Order: structure tokens, then C-alpha cells, then sequence
């Protein structure tokens, strides 16, 4: 297999808006969201037909309690960072945990927080410590080591339980995530040269320009983008030298192939 | 800091009677749970509680359910007592659920016998033994023996008072009762506890020496019909003085 | 306090060609916080049937959101996203380049 | 179906080890518990493991392997107080406990001066009964139960004079039967040898 991973977010949000959900939790396979979970519905809910195919309703039903107790859990965190800091009206703390399964069949695991979208504190799993960027996360960094543990803990459920979790997914949605829909490339003349990609999965791709061989630094990447229909499309853009020709190409790795387009 | 604090400790129903079932932490948990306990089986669930505002079935929710009052209070309900919920039930807190290393603590359990008819309630009828001179003069050490017999079902409390006081050194009580009649599922009890002492502490003859044995029983509103005295929660007690 | 202002795109699904049925899509991401608006335009006014992804979470702990209509291009109708977010003074409209 | 296995029962002898074992078969693991129950009280919090290896926590040690699926508790240098029954329990993958059936550990105390006895003792003027006491034997004694239906007889009780420094094994038989004699009571236990029966 190519590399995957499984991921889960948290937003808790502290003074949020008439409508807008103080909490909500989502989790995704890849670019793929598989759950959701919110402070308004209060139900775990699949996100992928295949997710709803493949997990039983006691599945949603545990899950559904247990990110209850993660909403007042986040709650209440919050309120611990905003009063510390000293901070008055809304406010956002984040949360992110997961794995990857790499190609070579090794993998890793992360669990980060941020406070209004900053890194906040960063798990080392390797080390069994917390990453600190400030006093206040300083402060819940001592509080957590203390509970030698619960960093144990976390340290098992990154290496074994998510991987696990993760494989399991992968089966259920392989139609989906194991696919492989190669790009259509072509060279635009707009003066820049423009190395357009479309209609590929999975989302990640290498595109580049070469002059000579060498490679140009000098290159406008453009963002992957989702074209709607599952697919992504993506760009890179070189500016020709009014001066002198040269032998440009585009290059594109996608899934194993590589791909040039010179421009003659 | 109490804990875990739940009632009654000790309860007999009939068949088809409701109750409620009382557990309060006062450790700021986030987290209540309700176990029943049955010999030969681990612990099984009935209900839980995750958060304050939430709950869902356990493993064996059939015959129960529960509310979360608030957050320190989680009361586990029997709606129509059936023999098979004759058990022990503990209510447990924790921090939070779904973490990963966090322990459960648990309230001190609560005895629950449930009965088709209440003429099985039986009192103990309680006796102490004084020492044997042949103990005393062979070992310079003294045992009295109390028993309580009769009982049913297995809901007492036996304790040693040496001149008023509740003593436990030199004591030693069966952990279990014996079945008086081990063929019979219904069978009354017996206990055995021992109080060893010196024989000079045995030979003062202003030493008071008192088994009580505290027994659960009926309450007022259950109904008696039976020619014997109701059964009752009470207190049974025997004694003996030294002898010099 | 960092807030992060929505970067914002505008795009077909497949390779415009006018008289064949396409989506115009308009893909708003990396901003902080996450409440926003968005709204596609045809000739400058609001289109009605305009679908959207639930909002997403990338690992920088910005957020993103596809919007999309199903539309058939012309050479003469415009297109665009217009888009509001705490950053912006006031909403941000950015036209379909084919 | 998920699974906790552990022995019913387990029995060594004061100041010595025991190691107790659990193995479990689950659906994903988030971490292994030991509970300490003593009879008629409410569990107690002992251990918690998740990654590989032993960790001590004073006289008890905790053992877990992930990759064979099971945990030993280690309790050194066994005293009376450590009689209780220990229960494992397992974290699934959807966080549930799944509990052990719990092992009873029971400890035989190190009776330094054997002095096997049956008394009778007195008669009290309340009760029709007549009660024989078996004391001062060596924990290898067992006690076997009656085999006549009007002779009660208990098991085994270890007594602590904590004044004195000394412990005690003993067991209680007793009837109304008017052929019931002390020096018969326990005839269907084998008992030591030079097991003193004072005269009647
Ligand atoms: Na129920």
C-alpha cells in the first residue's frame, strides 16, 4: 500500500456564536472525513458510505458517549487556558491525534493542542514528554507528566490501537482509498509556462519544472485542490526568459509513475 | 473526602417489589457506573454514566435503569425485583471515561436478596462459650467461641465488645458462612467466630466479654404473616464474665 | 491573537468549455477562526443552489470548505466567490479566471 | 468473544511469593488493571499496565506482555493481611473494562510452635448445643467439612494475638446431638498424630 493515515480533530470554541456548535470532533482516513461528532447533534455519526456499511450501531452508540465525556472533558480545558492566560471573549483550543501507516510498512503517531490555531503543547512519543511553547502550557505539561501513565498510555494508543483502528478502515473503505486515478497533464503558454494536473487520486502529487536538466526556486507551485468529484486537480507555473529559449519540461510523480512533458 | 457513598447496605425484597438503589461521589468525577457482582463471574455492568447528562446501558441493563441526577449523584433503579437480581451491586466513579489509565473507585457495595415469599427470613440466634480449662492450663490462653446460627439470608454483622469496647486483636470470624443444610439453595446459615486472650486476662472476673451480632432484615412496611416473630433488623448479643 | 485570513480560489471542476455542463467550484482555506460565509456569484448576483463540504480541519489547525454549483458557462456570464470573515473589512470577491 | 481468564484460586504460605496470572483475549487493548477485593469489602485500585515489562510498587510487582496477552501480579514476602481476593480487568478497544473473574489467595501462616488440641468447651445455660474446638495445628492440616447432617463444622481461621506476637489456626465443630463427643468431632479430618485430647 501507499502511505495512510488515520486522524481525529477536536474544536472546542469558548463563547461561540448563536448556532455554531461550542464542540465538535471529526475523524479522517487520508483527506477522507469518516465521523463527526458535535456539541448540537450530540451523536456520532458516520461520514463515509463505507464507514456506514462496515461499523454496527453499537459502535456509534459507545462512541457517542464517550466523545460526551471528551465534550466537557474540552470544556473544561479550555476554561483552565483561558483563564491562565488572562484572556477575555471567544477563544479556540484544538486538538489532533493520529497515525500513519507508511509504504515500507513502518510507521508514526502524533497527538498535538493548539490555542487559537498556535501550537500549544506537542506529545513525544519517544521520549514520553510534552512539548511546551509557552508558561501556560507549561504549566499543563507538569500537570500531565505527573501522571506518568496517561503518557503510557497515549504512547500504546499511537503505536498499536491507531494503527490497528487505521488497517481496519482501510478495508472496509479500500475501494475507496486504495484506488489509483492518474493525472491528465498538459502545458499551457500564458509569458509562463503552466504544468496543469486534473482528474488524479490520491491527493498527493509532485509537479516541477526542469530547465536543461537541472531543476529551476523560480517555480509558482499551485495549492491540490478538490475538483468535487473525488478527484483533485493541482498546477505549477515557470516564467519563460524573453532572451532565450530553453529546454523546459514539466515532471509529475503520482502513485509510482513519473511522467515529463518537454515543450518543444 | 468520602469517597464513594452508597445505600442501603443491605436490602430484602419481594419478588415484583421496586427500589432504588442511592450512590454519591464526592470526588469531583466525572464518570459513575453501576456493577453487580455474582460468585464465579467478574464484574458485569449495568449502566453507566460518562458525563454529567448522559447514560446508556451496560452489559446487563435488563430489569434496571438508572438516572444521573446531577454530577455527584447516580441512582441505579430495580423496576419489578426478580431472585435472579439477588446480588451484590457496587457503584464506581472515575475521573473520566475513555481516557486510558485512570482507576475506578468504588462505593462499599450493597447486598441485595430478593424472595418469592419473606417466610424464609430468619433470624441468628446467637451463643458464646466459655474457655476450656484444659486450653487454660496447657497453653496459658483462653478461646470463647461465639456462634450464630439459623440465619437467612447472609445479612450479619458479628463483633467482639470487651468490657464495652469493640475489640478485633485475638479475633478471628469464618469469612464465610456455612450452609446449614448444603443440598437446600435456600438454606439458613451459620457462623463461627473465635476471641482469644490470656488466660490471666480471662481469669480477672470483672472482664465482660459480649458477641453482638447485627442482622438485616424485614422493615416495618414488609408484610408478616408467619406464626414466629417478624424478622426484623436487630440486634442478637450474647455474653460471658471471667471467671477466677 | 493570530487570525489568518481565508485564502480563496475559484475554479471548474473539468476544463471549462462554454454550452457544456460543468461545477464551479470555490475552495476557502487556511483561516482562523473557523465561522465564515460564503457565497457564489453569477453576474454579481448570489447564486441559490450552492452546495458545500462540512467544514474540514488541515493539521495546521486552519480550516477549509469546498462550495459548489453545478453551472453551465457562457462567454458572456461571470462568475465569482464572495467570501466574509473576521479578517476582512468587509467581504472579499474573487471572480472565475478561465 | 472477548475473554479474561484467571485462576480461581491460589493458596502459599506466609513470607514466601505468588504470582498471579491473568491472560485475556480481547478486542484491542488500552491498558490491564489489578484490583485488591478483600471479603465483604469493596475493590481497591492495585496496578495499571500498558507497555511491556515489570513495574514494583513496593511488595507487589506488575508484569504485562502485550504480544502473549497476559499479566502476572507479584506479591513478595506474603503476610495474613495480603488474604484477598485479586481482580484483573482489561481495557477493549472501544474502552470498556472486561473484568476477571478474580483468584482468592489464601496464606498459610508459619506456626512456629505447633500444639494440636481439641477442647470442649464450656456449655452455655441459652443454647442446647455442645461446641469442640480444633486449634494450634500446623497450616499443612486441612479440615474437612461434616458428614453428619446435625454436625456443623468450620473451616480453618487464622487468629492474630497481636499482643502476644502470635497466630493461631483453629476450626469450630458443634451439634445438640446427645452422642456427640469432642474426641469424634473432627474424626472425618485427618489431623496430626500427637493431636492432644484432654479427658472428659
Ligand atoms: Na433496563
Amino acid at each position: 500500500m501507499r502511505t495512510h493515515s488515520l486522524r481525529y480533530f477536536r474544536l472546542g470554541v469558548s463563547d461561540p456564536i448563536h448556532g455554531v456548535p461550542e464542540f465538535i470532533s471529526v475523524g479522517y482516513v487520508d483527506s477522507h472525513p469518516i465521523t463527526t461528532y458535535d456539541s448540537v447533534t450530540r451523536q456520532k455519526e458516520p461520514r463515509a458510505p463505507w464507514m456506514a456499511e462496515n461499523l454496527a450501531p453499537d459502535h456509534w452508540e459507545r462512541y457517542t458517549q464517550l466523545l460526551r465525556g471528551w465534550q466537557q472533558m474540552f470544556k473544561v480545558e479550555l476554561k483552565r487556558l483561558q483563564r491562565h492566560y488572562n484572556h477575555s471573549g471567544s477563544h479556540t483550543y484544538q486538538r489532533m491525534i493520529g497515525c500513519e501507516l507508511l509504504e515500507d510498512g513502518s510507521t508514526t503517531g502524533f497527538l498535538q493542542y493548539a490555542y487559537d490555531g498556535q501550537d500549544f503543547l506537542i506529545f513525544n512519543k519517544d521520549t514520553l514528554s510534552w512539548l511546551a511553547v509557552d508558561n501556560v502550557a507549561h504549566t499543563i505539561k507538569q500537570a500531565w507528566e505527573a501522571n506518568q501513565h496517561e503518557l503510557l498510555y497515549q504512547k500504546n494508543w499511537l503505536e498499536e490501537e491507531c494503527i490497528a483502528w487505521l488497517k481496519r478502515f482501510l478495508e472496509y473503505g479500500k475501494d475507496t482509498l486504495q484506488r489509483t486515478e492518474p493525472p491528465l497533464v498538459r502545458v499551457n503558454r500564458k509569458t509562463a509556462l503552466f504544468c496543469k494536473a486534473h482528474g488524479f487520486y490520491p491527493p498527493e502529487i509532485y509537479m516541477t519544472w526542469m530547465k536543461n536538466g537541472e531543476e529551476i526556486q523560480e517555480i509558482d507551485y499551485g495549492d491540490i485542490l478538490p475538483s468535487g468529484d473525488g478527484t483533485y486537480q493541482a498546477w505549477a507555473s515557470i516564467e519563460l526568459d524573453p532572451q532565450s529559449s530553453n529546454l523546459y519540461s514539466c515532471h509529475v510523480e503520482h502513485s509510482g509513475v513519473h511522467m515529463v512533458l518537454q515543450v518543444p | 473526602n468520602a469517597g464513594v457513598t452508597q445505600t442501603p447496605k443491605f436490602q430484602v425484597l419481594k419478588t415484583g417489589q421496586s427500589m432504588t438503589l442511592q450512590c454519591a461521589q464526592d470526588m469531583n468525577h466525572n464518570s459513575m457506573y453501576w456493577y453487580r457482582q455474582d460468585p464465579g463471574m467478574g464484574l458485569r455492568l449495568i449502566y453507566y454514566s460518562a458525563s454529567e447528562g448522559t447514560t446508556d446501558k451496560g452489559e446487563v441493563p435488563n430489569g434496571y435503569n438508572v438516572s444521573r441526577l446531577n454530577k455527584r449523584e447516580f441512582s441505579l433503579r430495580l423496576e419489578s425485583a426478580a431472585p435472579s437480581q439477588t446480588s451484590v451491586y457496587f457503584c464506581a466513579s472515575s475521573v473520566w471515561t475513555g481516557e486510558g489509565s485512570g482507576e475506578l473507585f468504588f462505593g462499599e457495595g450493597s447486598r441485595l436478596t430478593v424472595l418469592e415469599d419473606l417466610k424464609n427470613v430468619f433470624p441468628p440466634e446467637v451463643a458464646v462459650f466459655e474457655p476450656s480449662e484444659a486450653e487454660i492450663s496447657h497453653t496459658q490462653k483462653a478461646t470463647l467461641v461465639c456462634l450464630a446460627t439459623g440465619f437467612y439470608p447472609d445479612h450479619v454483622e458479628l463483633s467482639w465488645w470487651v468490657n464495652g469496647k469493640e475489640v478485633h486483636s485475638g479475633v478471628c470470624t469464618d469469612p464465610q458462612p456455612l450452609k446449614e443444610q448444603p443440598a437446600l439453595n435456600d438454606s439458613r446459615y451459620a457462623l463461627s467466630s473465635r476471641l482469644r486472650v490470656s488466660a490471666t486476662f480471662w481469669q480477672n472476673p470483672r472482664n465482660h466479654f459480649r458477641c453482638q451480632v447485627q442482622f438485616y432484615g424485614l422493615s416495618e412496611n414488609d408484610e408478616w404473616t408467619q406464626d414466629r416473630a417478624k424478622p426484623v433488623t436487630q440486634i442478637v448479643s450474647a455474653e460471658a464474665w471471667g471467671r477466677a | 491573537m493570530i487570525q489568518r485570513t481565508p485564502k480563496i480560489q475559484v475554479y471548474s471542476r473539468h476544463p471549462a468549455e462554454n454550452g457544456k455542463s460543468n461545477f464551479l467550484n470555490c475552495y476557502v482555506s487556511g483561516f482562523h477562526p473557523s465561522d465564515i460565509e460564503v457565497d457564489l456569484l453569477k453576474n454579481g448576483e448570489r447564486i441559490e443552489k450552492v452546495e458545500h463540504s462540512d467544514l474540514s480541519f488541515s493539521k495546521d489547525w486552519s480550516f477549509y470548505l469546498l462550495y459548489y454549483t453545478e453551472f453551465t458557462p457562457t462567454e458572456k456570464d461571470e462568475y465569482a466567490c464572495r467570501v466574509n470573515h473576521v479578517t476582512l473589512s468587509q467581504p472579499k470577491i474573487v471572480k472565475w479566471d478561465r | 468473544g472477548q475473554n479474561i481468564d484467571q485462576p480461581t484460586e491460589m493458596t502459599a504460605t506466609e513470607g514466601a511469593i505468588v504470582q498471579i496470572n491473568c491472560t485475556y483475549q480481547t478486542s484491542g487493548f488500552n491498558g490491564l488493571f489489578w484490583y485488591q477485593q478483600h471479603a465483604g469489602e469493596a475493590p481497591t485500585f492495585l496496578s495499571y499496565n500498558v507497555l511491556d515489562g515489570l513495574e514494583e510498587k513496593g511488595r507487589f510487582s506488575s508484569f504485562l506482555s502485550r504480544s502473549k496477552g497476559y499479566s502476572y501480579l507479584l506479591l513478595k514476602e506474603l503476610q495474613m493481611k495480603d488474604s484477598a481476593s485479586y481482580l484483573c480487568a482489561v481495557k477493549d478497544s472501544n474502552y470498556q473494562l472486561i473484568w476477571g473473574a478474580g483468584t482468592k489467595l489464601i496464606i498459610k501462616p508459619d506456626i512456629q510452635n505447633p500444639d494440636p488440641a481439641v477442647y470442649q468447651l464450656r456449655d452455655s445455660k441459652s443454647s442446647d448445643k455442645s461446641v469442640c474446638l480444633f486449634t494450634d495445628f500446623d497450616s499443612q492440616t486441612n479440615v474437612s467439612q461434616s458428614k453428619d447432617s446435625d454436625v456443623y463444622i468450620t473451616d480453618k481461621c487464622v487468629l492474630d494475638m497481636r499482643s502476644m506476637d502470635f497466630k493461631s489456626n483453629s476450626a469450630v465443630a458443634w451439634s445438640n446431638k446427645s452422642d456427640f463427643a469432642c474426641a469424634n468431632a473432627f474424626n472425618n479430618s485427618i489431623i496430626p498424630e500427637d493431636t492432644f485430647f484432654p479427658s472428659p
